[PDB]
RNA sequence: GGCCUAUCGAUCCUUUAUAUUUGCAAAAUGACGUAAAUUACUUACUACUGUGCAUAUAGAGGUGUCUGAAAAGUUACCACAG
RNA sequence: AUUGGAAUUUUUCAUGUCGAGUCGUGUUCUUUGAGAUUGGAGCACUAAUACGUGUGAUACAUUUCACAUAAAGCUAAAUAUA
RNA sequence: GAUGUUAGGAGGGCAAAUCCGCCGAAUUUAAGCAUAUAAUUAAGCGGAAGAAAAGAAAAUAACUAUGAUUCCUUUAGUAACGGCGAGUGAACAAGGACCAGCUCAAACGGUUAAUCCUUCGUUUGGUGCAAACCUUUCGACGGAAUUGUCGUUGAAUUAUUCCA
């Protein structure tokens, strides 16, 4: 019952209510360090269909970024090449900022955990604000949990950087399926490879 | 393949076919289909007329298997007899061969030839020209249009 | 050097293997040709055995 | 076939000679036979020529 | 077009009804919630905006509130269901 | 010269060396799968690997005729045909739940196939005679005498997948019990035109209806 | 068309003419038009049917380095192929 | 020898559910086969509840019809192996 | 939320062919060159496995329809994109290899959570020479957790049959 009501307050987004949710939950993130463990999550419906479980092995974290485009990784601005391709402004990186709020503790802090998934929680110009949702395979539960098991599996460490998080199945379009899908499908790579390809074979 | 090649043929001639005044080199013209316009326009005219510039609508997505359709002239629809079959039927006006085309992977009956003319037949298919239909008509057969 | 695909694979036609198999068949039955291939065949009743 | 019998029409006499290879007709009924010798017979028109009373003929033969 | 869902297909090869011989074998809770939510959060800025739109009551201002969120909300369905709610509410609040 | 071709299409370019692979595998492949699949089939106790698709129409205009293999079984289309969902898993058979089949037709052929593999297939009592066919909840639990009989007994008879249709040799009809009056050309025709008229039409009865 | 020999311009592109000819992809936009019928999800019969876009055909806008690159200088600091 | 469970099957009664700064739109850049924008990402605005809204490769409005159930997750096999 | 050489544990690093993520060019091609091309490639920084990845429908069709993924054969050098120049370029059906399903969350269950876990323990089996492994229910003492663990897939009610 209480979690479909926080889903639909939470839904709405503008009121006086939601707005001084969100100022002071942006003020008390804004004084707030990088990566820290928050006790309880944020926001426990989201959390709910995000798949955490109050179980022990899973720890919720928030997490810092900084908003907007990364500007292209040039000495003395721009440098040599065609005017085609100069691209020092508006170059727009292809993997998603919630991505790279889940690589930051991915890599720094993860290790013993495991990134699960993350939410939005909140913003402002110059920062995102996400909660990350991790777990531990090390810890006896999730270990002894029929279901959960999975993400105790050797193939899962940097989840994040495996593309295997629900932002890395979004920014690599696997979300999208049909026709729209096109070179993707069996990954993005081995189409292209296999294009790219000709196979030298038997009889055509 | 190496017994019988053109390097067996000159194999101690310097300029190797390729001629002493114009000493063959890497690409003397440019790549492939460069010259065109430009200065190979004499050959693209002579041997590749339709080439250049639009024709038409463009279609996006058009699909080849909605306008799939095999045809068949009715001359060679006695043919889709076996002999025997077509000696029963000169043999007998009382009975007409029914043919069904779509068996034998056509969809559309057309008009071309000759018929061994008073000879009924029954031929069912999808679609049939005009001619088709009225030579048919003609030589006391029946068409059937049938899905 | 040598690339790895040199024609490996050639057809040859369905037809045209049945017809060499029959005919070469055809040739082991003709008591000449057996002779003609250097089998000493001279004490062999007749070739077709 | 079509050809050959078109051709062979005015002629009584039935003994036909084709440099090249005789081919099935598949476009009409082709009942009237001939004698014909020709430098490769399709197996269907050979059995044809030869079930309607014709000779298809070699060219050791001929 | 138009495949028959109550008369059989003819055998008629056009794409029509026709094709192939065949015979084809074939509240309050929300609510309560949605009244519940709505007295905790009242209404957004827009929607207000909109309300005062069709509170005025033209055929000019009505226009010019279909524009305006037409132009805000994107999808021209969503913004005459968001519009036509809202109208609703204003009939439904007079009462 | 070169009146062969206007164009090269070959479009080798993009490196095709560093993308190139070489591929003489095929009868070595063969090999292999036979060697698995020997290894399956006599495993499991010679009991058939294999599992009945049934007959499924293949899509659009070109093909309509064709029919072929699909995932033909549905639980409750099988159950209307007998046999239980429980069953069906056990023996490993057909199923998918997106497929249903929307014609009668169909429907019909499709559970005499499936009456026929029902009846056909004879289990072996699992716990070695320790329970009964019941009442049908997953039939056809075996004696131990036609068991052996019938593991002995590999098939005589022709296959058990694809099924044949009407004749080459064609039928035949008398020659006065044909039409001279139809013109089909006309009619399809006739029906083409009309067919925006008659789409109005229905657009308007779909919206009576609906009101 | 100009007494004759001289008075001028492809494709792509743009633009306007023209059609009882077309398309915009599962469907429809003249029009329930015309008849009948009405216990209705009725049935026939109609040569000429939305905005926008796309065509096809016909001209015209231009290529004077005139069979049609969107193009300035400089090196006695120089390099290289001839 | 207890306990327990499942599947069907009758007969009643219940018509509940369905993942939001996400979809979407505008915009930019990237990207593609995507074309009056195909996917991605940045930014601005930001939804609807199943009779919804996502699709049906030309911008659009008004309406069909067919097909699907996004925004949470897992999963052997055939395949690849400088 | 700190603090702890607290008790039990983990991550780090190396190797890289195939695999996956980011980031990311130019020579080159157009007989020049600026768009296109080379190329979503090379280099760069990261992560895995014996294979991975993808995967159970916000799919395709318009048929008498099909029905998770991969792969092969194919469509197909086609629709299409492009100083429409050079050049670039897919999908659906079909034949096969091979085929396997699913569960969280929300919904539903309050007779007092039917859950979970650490530490301490304890015994009915079995191998092995021995090390050792392998089964095995029963109690404590701690905690976690209703800011939600466990069960369940509408609900009862009948008859049958199965399974532990």
């Amino acid at each position: 019952g209480a979690y479909k009501y926080i889903q639909e307050i939470w839904k709405k987004k503008q009121s006086d209510a939601m707005h001084f949710l969100l100022r002071v939950r942006t003020w008390e993130y804004r004084q707030l360090p990088v990566v820290h463990r928050v006790s309880k999550p944020s926001r426990p419906d989201k959390a709910r269909r995000l798949g955490y479980k109050a179980i022990q092995g899973f720890v919720i974290y928030r997490v810092r970024v900084r908003r907007g485009d990364r500007k292209k990784r040039v000495k003395k601005g721009i440098v040599h090449g065609k005017p085609k391709h100069q691209g020092v402004h508006k170059q727009k990186s292809t993997r998603n900022l919630k991505s790279v709020a889940e690589g930051k503790v991915g890599k720094s802090i993860c290790g013993n955990l495991r990134v699960l998934n993350s939410y939005w929680v909140g913003q402002d110009a110059v920062y995102k604000y996400y909660e990350v949702i991790l777990v531990d395979p090390n810890h006896n539960a999730v270990r002894n949990n029929p279901k959960i098991n999975w993400i105790c599996n050797p193939v899962h460490k940097h989840r994040e950087l495996r593309g295997l998080t629900s932002a890395g199945k979004k920014y690599r379009g696997l979300r999208v399926k049909g026709h729209l899908s096109a070179k993707s499908r069996p990954s993005i790579r081995a189409n292209w490879k296999r294009r790219q390809l000709i196979k030298l074979r038997k009889c055509r | 393949a190496t017994r019988f090649k053109k390097n067996r043929k000159k194999r101690g001639h310097v300029s190797a076919g390729h001629g002493r005044v114009g000493k063959h080199r890497k690409h003397p013209g440019g790549r492939g289909k460069a010259g065109g316009l430009h200065h190979m326009r004499i050959n693209f005219d002579k041997y590749h007329p339709g080439y250049f510039g639009k024709v038409g609508m463009r279609h996006l997505n058009l699909l080849k298997n909605r306008t799939y359709c095999p045809t068949i002239n009715v001359d060679k629809l006695w043919g889709l007899l076996p002999e025997e079959k077509k000696k029963e039927f000169s043999e007998n006006k009382d009975i007409a061969p029914v043919i069904d085309v779509t068996r034998k992977g056509y969809f559309k009956v057309l008009g071309n030839g000759k018929l061994k003319h008073n000879q009924p037949i029954v031929v069912k298919a999808r679609y049939f020209s005009s001619v088709a239909e009225k030579k048919i008509k003609a030589v006391g057969g029946q068409c059937i249009l049938v899905a | 050097p040598t690339k790895i695909w040199r024609r490996w694979g050639r057809k040859v036609n369905l037809k045209e293997k049945r017809y060499a198999v029959c005919s070469s068949i055809a040739a082991s039955g003709v008591t000449s040709l057996v002779l003609a291939r250097g089998h000493r065949i001279s004490h062999l009743k007749e070739v077709p055995l | 076939l079509s050809k050959l019998q078109y051709h062979m029409a005015n002629h009584p006499n039935d003994i036909a000679v084709v440099v090249g290879s005789i081919t099935d007709d598949k476009r009409l009924f082709s009942l009237k036979q001939l004698k014909v010798c020709a430098l490769r017979f399709t197996e269907t028109a050979r059995k044809r020529i030869e079930d309607a009373g014709g000779e298809c003929l070699t060219f050791d033969q001929l | 077009g138009r495949k028959s869902t109550i008369k059989p297909a003819t055998g008629i090869a056009v794409g029509f009804n026709s094709g192939h011989v065949v015979t084809k074998r074939n509240s309050k809770r929300k609510e309560l919630i949605k009244d519940v939510v709505r007295e905790i959060t009242g209404f957004s800025p827009y929607e207000k905006r909109i309300i005062e739109l069709i509170k005025i009551g033209t055929s000019a201002s009505t226009k010019r509130s279909l524009k305006y969120a037409k132009k805000k909300l994107g999808t021209h369905k969503r913004g005459k269901a968001k519009r036509e709610e809202i109208q609703k509410v204003v009939i439904l609040q007079r009462r | 010269v070169a009146h062969n071709n206007v164009l090269p299409n070959v479009h080798l370019h993009k490196w095709w060396q560093h993308r190139v692979r070489v591929n003489f595998s095929k009868n070595i492949k063969k090999k292999k799968r036979r060697l698995l699949r020997e290894k399956r089939r006599k495993a499991n106790g010679g009991t058939p690997i294999e599992k009945l698709h049934p007959i499924v129409h293949c899509p659009t205009q070109r093909y309509n005729f064709r029919t072929r293999l699909g995932k033909g079984f549905t639980f409750e289309e099988l159950k209307g045909a007998g046999l239980t969902p429980r069953a069906a898993q056990t023996i490993g058979i057909c199923y998918d739940k997106r497929r249903k089949n929307r014609s009668e037709e169909s429907l019909t052929k499709n559970v005499e196939r499936l009456l026929k593999y029902k009846n056909s297939l004879v289990m072996i009592p699992l716990k070695k005679n320790k329970a009964k066919k019941g009442i049908g909840g997953i039939p056809a639990d075996a004696d131990k005498n036609t068991i052996k009989e019938f593991r002995n007994k590999k098939p005589l008879l022709s296959i058990f997948k694809k099924e044949k249709n009407t004749k080459p040799f064609y039928e035949t009809i008398e020659v006065s019990k044909i039409d001279k009056e139809f013109l089909a050309y006309k009619t399809l025709r006739r029906a083409k035109l009309a067919e925006r008229r008659k789409n109005c039409r229905q657009q308007k009865k779909d919206i009576k209806f609906k009101s």
